């Protein structure tokens, strides 16, 4: 079908990862903190 | 020199003559679909119209979900 | 059930139907259906090999791929009438853009230190007045975080409310008398040739997308 | 001087497919790196570097992009 | 109903799209694919006309 | 509200279409890009 | 509160010619297209997107000012 | 209620002379059509269709202002 | 209760200039028309259809802004 | 309702800003007439009708401005 | 009725500004005019009556202006 | 009663700015100016008396606004 | 308390219109950019990534405006 | 007579921005004057008095437009 | 009273429209700067600067705008 | 008493925006400062204490508008 190749993208697209997981966690953190209006 | 010639004798001795395995006969329940609407003869764009024919209903269901 | 997580399934599922059933099984002519992600392919390809220019350019390549073809096709999804609109939540959009703005900060301070804040200043000015062009454009420091997805989401949120507001307004106009429907047509193909533009304003603006975003990528990749 | 006992042969006998075995506009890259592992080499070791800059292909190729 | 006049507004879109794109875009296809095949077929023209050379 | 049930299956969604796209669908294309080039350069 | 509403729609008005940015903006786009494309005709595909990428910026912040009476529409 | 319908009228008033920019963009496109065509010939009938493309194309611009001077005058 | 006609006519008042580009616009296109024919008068019954093309379109824009502004005067 | 007159008169007042555009741009047309005959003094009697033509429908526009002030003044 | 007088006058306050574009406009006629003149130097007696034709019945778009305000500031 | 006079300071306000025009329009004559000397400099003494006449009755307008201001102050 | 939120409102409404100088501004800044990579074809990409940087810088004024229209509003 | 002085400050305020016509209006004089310099080098000396010139009586309309703001605040 | 808040949200509103101009201004120096080195690539190093000196202080005179926006809004 | 600095900061709010034509001002000096020296990089000494004189005696005029912003808020 379709051959699998190993293009990096772990140790390559590292603070994109990082700034979803953050925005992630800093909006919980809003979402948790803010919500009550 | 001899590269060249050496590299066109070996990709002229396995390569298949009539353009063999045609894979003209298949199917998986989807494959069907493709071989009348993506292979080497139509290619028409009418399925994602068809494609598109899913959301109109899709939509139009979730409005009968929704508010009807 | 979650709508918007099933308009997700519809995304990854166009995109699976891109190259997949595209595949007339490794025919290497290139058929019609793949001559359109080869054109995608290569008219990012010529895009952001000019724009970086690094010896260290196609790294991210993927990355300018990846954010396009996402907003390349969740913008020609709510073109269908009866769906939802995925980019018009200036929540997930500017979410999307706070990311990659903060993706940008942080690999320019991982690979540039304490000299990274030296972006900041273009090129020469006389002494007196050296801060000033910091903070000048300091809300396009962070203002550029904002307008990035901002951009976009404004277009999609006003062009799904045109549409609609326009179809209730040639809907609401036409339960009057009967002679509303003579010469009532031009409001038609003036939502008509809205459409035309609608294509546009979701194509042409994830290009926009694309191409400041690879600009934003020489600002904090290289230095200059 | 027996060189050539094989070599005349050899050509006239690839020849011999080569006019009658092209499948040129049906030819498909699994044959192709079934018989030249060279192709997904280079692919690979290409992408493992990150040239994604093809070199030499736009001047016989139209690059055929929006600009 | 409101929706079904934007559905009205894309048949009609998606209509003029196959009138005019559609065919434009098949036969810009059919341009491109004329000149991958014959330039494929003239490589391996040149490259089985050099095997005589020998 | 429900900003977090969007931004979960969007994240999750850009996460698949970067290893996706990277190790899966630009290599494939470039599959029939060096093919077509050691087809023709020979 | 009866008040309010008519505040928003006359805030909505004035609100409303931003796009005026817009619709002198563009033009000036196509302008120096056209006026680029008469001097040298080959080099209009090298111009195309360099002209609708500014149209689709200065379109945009048109898109800006009424987004600004909608949520004050709504 | 009597207040908000007159103000309504008012915002369509305000509401409707953004399209200034749109009577001032089209004239200044074709303005440079002119310029376009007058010191080159044989280039009309390849930009007169990209010009209607700028004829059009941001004309609706000015229209968004009018129909905002459509609804909230009406609806 | 008789805020409402005398809000009319404040609303037509600011309105009224809608057509305020109208009077300019307009003498750039026939300024064009000028400029295209001092410098090419060979070319010009191929350009002044085009012209008043522009002129006619082109004004078609401040009569949109008074017919709003009549049909909120009636 | 001895208001509604006096906003008729403020009405009629900012109804008379909409001849900025045409106290511009009749000017300009002048203007650009200068600039045609100046580059080639041999077209003049071609130049003056279409700057005339375009110049007085321009006016019009001026003037459909201040016949609105004038029918909303009385 | 103590205001509508008060309206009047704060109408021909806002009935000023027509007359803003016979402050910026018969002004580029002479701009024109000296690009009339002073690429072309043997044109003067072609372009000055011209000019002065190009002035006068584009200054009169400000002398509606001011004269609606008179007539609204009595 | 003691609002007419407060109706008469803002109308003064408001009036005041028309004199942006002329205070535009003089600056682009005297840029002609600039433009006629530097690039024909043998031209002078027909072209600055023309560029002081354009000056004078262009500012004269803006004067007529701000003596319109004045005259409804006090 | 019942009109400091329309206040607020409208206050929105006359500052959503300082974007005219961004739908001004990145257009005129394009428009130079297609005037210039059309006299001189071969700067392409020399001139181009600072087009863009103008167009950041213009978006960065413009958007000051739009930040008074947000937090002001919310 | 409490609102009046109110009156006269925001009077004051739109009568304040007329002086619009000084920012742009010398600044275009100077325009001309670096492309009357830059155009022709040696004849600065002769046309810099017109520019100042041309500055000074125009910069008029802003000193015509803000003394009526002081006007406006002391009488 | 809380009207004085009111106006100060509404005098927050008209006291950003300010920074137009100079968001149209720093927009035409970047113009200015393509046009130039679009004609003169080698003088990019010797006007580049200059020109963001002229960019940035044409700018933050603007940018003074909004600061008497800040102190008024908060 | 509760209404006089209501004015004072929409007076402010108003007396604002004459920076704009202050901004364009100064951006467009060097535009001009931009496509005399680029073309022409010999006279740039001869002009550039000129220019910027004509930056500065502009600039200030322009703070006269926000130091009246100053005298209407203290």
């Amino acid at each position: 079908m379709l051959k699998r190749f190993p293009t990096p993208i772990l140790k390559v697209y590292w603070p994109f990862f990082v700034a979803g997981a953050a925005v992630y966690y800093g909006m919980s953190k809003a979402a948790d903190l803010s919500s009550n209006t | 020199p001899n590269a060249k010639r050496i590299a066109n004798v070996v990709h002229f001795y396995k390569s298949l003559p009539q353009g063999p395995a045609p894979a003209i006969k298949a199917n998986t329940r989807l494959a069907r679909y493709k071989a009348k609407y993506f292979d080497g003869d139509n290619a028409s764009g009418k399925p994602l119209w068809h494609f598109a024919l899913g959301i109109i209903a899709f939509g139009y269901s979730m409005e009968y979900y929704f508010h009807l | 059930l979650t709508t918007f997580s099933l308009y997700t399934i519809i995304v990854l599922l166009v995109i699976t139907s891109l190259y997949t059933l595209t595949n007339n099984n490794n025919k290497i002519i290139g058929s019609r259906w793949l001559i359109s992600q080869e054109a995608i392919y290569d008219t990012i390809m010529n895009m952001t090999k000019g724009q970086i220019g690094g010896k260290n350019w196609g790294l991210y390549f993927p990355m300018i791929f990846t954010l396009f073809m996402f907003i390349f096709i969740a913008n020609l999804i709510s073109m269908i009438p009866y769906s939802f609109a995925l980019s018009a939540h200036l929540v997930f959009i500017i979410s999307l853009s706070i990311v990659i703005w903060l993706g940008n900060t942080i690999l320019g301070l991982y690979k540039h230190g304490w000299v990274f804040f030296s972006l900041f200043v273009p090129a020469g000015t006389p002494l007196p007045l050296v801060p000033l062009l910091v903070i000048i454009e300091t809300l396009s420091y962070f203002a550029r975080a904002i307008s990035l997805g901002l951009r976009l989401g404004s277009n999609i949120l006003a062009g799904h409310l045109l549409m609609v507001i326009l179809a209730g307004l040639t809907f609401n106009f036409m339960l009057i008398n009967l002679f509303t429907l003579v010469f009532g047509f031009v409001p038609l193909a003036m939502i008509l040739a809205i459409m035309m533009l609608e294509f546009a304003i979701g194509i042409i603006q994830g290009y926009v997308w694309a191409i400041l975003t690879a600009s934003y990528l020489k600002d904090a990749v290289y230095l200059h | 001087e027996s060189l050539v006992s094989k070599e005349l042969k050899d050509l006239q006998s690839t020849l011999d497919n080569i006019q009658s075995a092209r499948p040129f506009d049906e030819l498909t890259v699994d044959d192709l790196t079934k018989i030249k592992p060279e192709i997904d080499a280079k692919v690979e070791e290409m992408v493992k570097k990150g040239k994604w800059d093809v070199p030499g292909y736009k001047d016989r190729f139209g690059n055929l992009n929006v600009m | 109903n409101d929706e079904s006049i934007l559905l009205l507004t894309f048949l009609g879109f998606t209509g003029l799209v196959a009138k005019y794109l559609a065919p434009a875009y098949k036969d810009f296809a059919d341009a491109r694919m004329k000149k991958v095949s014959d330039v494929l077929n003239a490589s391996r023209n040149k490259h089985v006309e050099a095997v005589k050379d020998r | 509200f429900y900003f977090m049930n969007q931004l979960t299956y969007g994240f999750l969604l850009m996460i698949t279409l970067l290893i996706l796209f990277s190790q899966f669908f630009l290599p494939m294309i470039l599959r029939l890009y060096v093919s077509r080039l050691f087809i023709s350069k020979l | 509160m009866q008040l309010v509403l008519a505040a928003k729609y006359i805030g909505a008005g004035i609100s409303t010619i931003g796009l005026l940015g817009a619709g002198i903006g563009i033009a000036i786009v196509f302008a120096a297209l056209i006026n680029g494309v008469s001097r040298n005709p080959s080099i209009k595909d090298t111009v195309f997107p360099m002209a609708i990428l500014g149209f689709a910026l200065s379109e945009a912040t048109g898109l800006f000012c009424l987004m600004v009476s909608f949520l004050l529409l709504f």
